[PDB]
């Protein structure tokens, strides 16, 4: 539903912690059965995750849900 | 020496491609259990470790 | 073929799908072991499930 | 030898289709050979693939069921191949393969809608089954457009039609002439601002 | 040849999206390649709603501990736990033992009588 | 036939439905 | 070959690693491992339901 | 009595439901 | 298989009977 068209530019900035925004819920999708030693995705997702609920994050704490999946899922935000 | 660690077949060919580059080659894989060990872990845990019957009963059930 | 640009597999690279024992490939082959087996072997059988019936 | 390939009116380094297909032929099971440089190779043929659809295909075909075999099945595959039975002419053998990829469970990427969109026009098909590829593509959530759908549509359909295909009279691609050269007419060409961005550069850097 | 088990096929989807992305002024093309929920499961994820996969927040209570755990045994590093770990002990009590209950064994002793009672109800139905 | 029961022993109320309907289905 | 050579001096020493844990994995759990997971997910979604 | 169902303990799945089908068939 | 049901083909009601109460006594 767009009543008027889009913008043409953003503005362009590092963002160094996930905050809350316009945002009303963030999931985040790992198997556990997924494994592997060393950095890998996986490692980074997870990471995310311990970045949004730790203890400088503007983020509400609440709001972010990790859910454990049973088959074979490439860790998905 | 602990259940999953415990091969013959892996672990002598380590100790030879160890003994390859000139690495310790003058202990017995008992006394290397010996010479490396966590240093600052206490006394009771590391006798303990050090043996094989105390170290044979963890395993993972199912 | 001289310029590749970045490589993307199916699973994850650097990690790999750890086993899991699933539905069919377990329950339809105990059943057709105890199928083409015997119903003396399935009876010892049944005499040691209710014996780990019993002791659930 | 300009067989080979050579240093094309750009200053690029092209290769020669037919000499890309023996690259492959002698590379295919390769340890570095990765499922990117099959499609790569399979790009390379696609002129070959136009001019003469009947002994080109098998070409391709060579491609598709090796890398089949030593990679099981995937998307970089079987957009390629899809892509060349595109210019191939060939509508039936796409959506074929279309047909293949949702039973395999490949989810159709963007380019996959592209590649039917291609297909449906050069083929010399009405309007409207590239608007429901298109559209269809929009609501799976692969195409992403922002302008309403009919205006978006007239843009792809205006961007293919410059494009137009090898043995067509208007298009980017009906143009032949290469200025061949064994070797750049100059060495420090930039591809950027400075001198620290030219072009080209050592090849144990690159 | 399918990528994915038979099983899995209604369940589960095969995603490629590529991108051009820049590196350092020049562009190279990466692409991510993934294994996904397919979207009425997925709705059904965000919903909360789906079996199969499991809030992590009953496996072990209060991840913000758990995940937000560094390490305080004889160290002043305060590093995080590594990831293969956390991950180890996930993937651990995830798969740990059920306690099966005897009911569902009366159940399948009583299915472990079939091809016998069956055989002899079919002879004496004559 | 040891790991058979085993493995019977622990099957679930919706997989030993599953067992007894496919077992049913291939004989008779 | 030198690329992929240089990007496995990289990052590919853990695979090593990932492998024998992987089949250790499938040689002492797989067998005895329970065959299915969703009861075991229900029966902890109502067992924390329970507050238990 | 006794020999059939010890020859009825060594029948397989198949076996005893193709000698259900037979006993149905016959009887 | 084809021996037992060809064996139990040829008996009387009453041997069959017979066989299912020494099924009953023995295999229950």
């Amino acid at each position: 539903g767009a009543k008027r068209p889009l913008a043409v530019v953003a503005p362009r900035t590092m963002h160094r912690y996930l905050f809350l925004m316009h945002m009303e819920k963030v999931t985040i999708t790992v198997s556990p059965l997924l494994f592997g030693y060393g950095h890998t995705i996986q490692k980074a997702v997870l990471d995310f995750y311990r970045r949004a609920i730790s203890a400088r994050s503007p983020f509400p704490k609440d709001k972010v849900f990790l859910f454990y999946a049973i088959d074979h899922i490439t860790p998905r935000i | 020496l602990s259940p999953y660690h415990r091969d013959l077949r892996e672990r002598e060919l380590a100790r030879r491609y160890l003994n390859a580059r000139g690495w310790v080659k003058d202990m017995t894989p008992e006394e290397m259990r010996i010479v490396f060990m966590n240093y600052r872990l206490p006394e009771g845990e590391k006798r303990k470790q050090m043996d094989e019957a105390a170290m044979s009963g963890e395993v993972y059930w199912t | 073929a001289a310029a590749a640009a970045a490589a993307a597999a199916a699973a994850a690279a650097a990690a790999a799908a750890a086993a899991a024992a699933a539905a069919a490939a377990a329950a339809a082959a105990a059943a057709a072991a105890a199928a083409a087996a015997a119903a003396a072997a399935a009876a010892a059988a049944a005499a040691a499930a209710a014996a780990a019936a019993a002791a659930a | 030898p300009k067989e080979i390939g050579f240093y094309n009116a750009g200053d690029n380094f092209e290769l020669t289709p037919q000499a890309a297909y023996r690259i492959y032929k002698q590379n295919c099971d390769e340890t570095f050979w990765t499922r990117l440089h099959n499609e790569k190779t399979i790009i390379h043929l696609l002129p070959l693939v136009e001019q003469d659809p009947g002994t080109n295909m098998v070409l391709v075909d060579d491609i598709f069921r090796h890398h089949l075999k030593r990679f099981g099945a995937d998307h970089y595959i079987y957009n390629a191949v899809m892509q060349a039975a595109a210019f191939a002419k060939d509508f039936p053998r796409c959506e074929q393969l279309l047909a293949e990829m949702r039973g395999l469970g490949l989810e159709p990427n963007a380019q996959s809608y592209v590649n039917m969109m291609l297909g449906a026009r050069l083929t010399g098909k009405p309007r409207d089954q590239a608007e429901a590829f298109f559209r269809e593509g929009i609501k799976t959530g692969a195409i992403s457009a922002v302008m309403r759908l009919d205006t978006e549509f007239q843009m792809w359909m205006n961007q293919l039609e410059r494009l137009g295909s090898f043995k067509a009279k208007v298009g980017y691609l009906s143009v032949n002439e290469e200025g061949a050269s064994p070797m750049p007419r100059d060495m420090w060409a930039l591809w950027g601002w400075h001198r620290t961005e030219a072009k080209f550069i050592s090849r144990k850097q690159m | 040849a399918s990528p994915l088990p038979v099983a899995a096929l209604s369940r589960l989807r095969i995603t490629h999206r590529s991108f051009l992305t820049r590196s350092r002024g020049r562009h190279v093309c990466r692409s991510a390649v993934g294994v996904e929920y397919r979207p009425e499961q997925q709705k059904k994820v965000l919903d909360h709603s789906y079996a199969r996969v499991i809030n992590a927040e009953v496996v072990h209570g209060d991840e913000q501990k758990f995940w937000g755990e560094r390490r305080t045994f004889y160290t002043q590093r305060n590093i995080f736990f590594p990831m293969w770990d956390r991950c180890a002990q996930a993937l651990i009590l995830i798969t740990r033992e059920v306690p099966r209950v005897p009911q569902e064994m009366a159940f399948r002793l009583m299915a472990v009588f079939l091809k016998l009672m069956l055989l002899p109800r079919l002879m004496m139905n004559t | 036939a040891a790991a058979a029961a085993a493995a019977a022993a622990a099957a679930a109320a919706a997989a030993a439905a599953a067992a007894a309907a496919a077992a049913a289905a291939a004989a008779a | 070959d030198e690329i992929q050579r240089r990007v496995a001096d990289r990052t590919c020493v853990q695979e090593q690693s990932t492998r024998e844990v992987q089949e250790r994995w499938k040689r002492h759990v797989v067998p005895r491992m329970q065959t299915d997971l969703e009861f075991n997910l229900s029966h902890f979604k109502r067992q924390h339901a329970r507050g238990q």
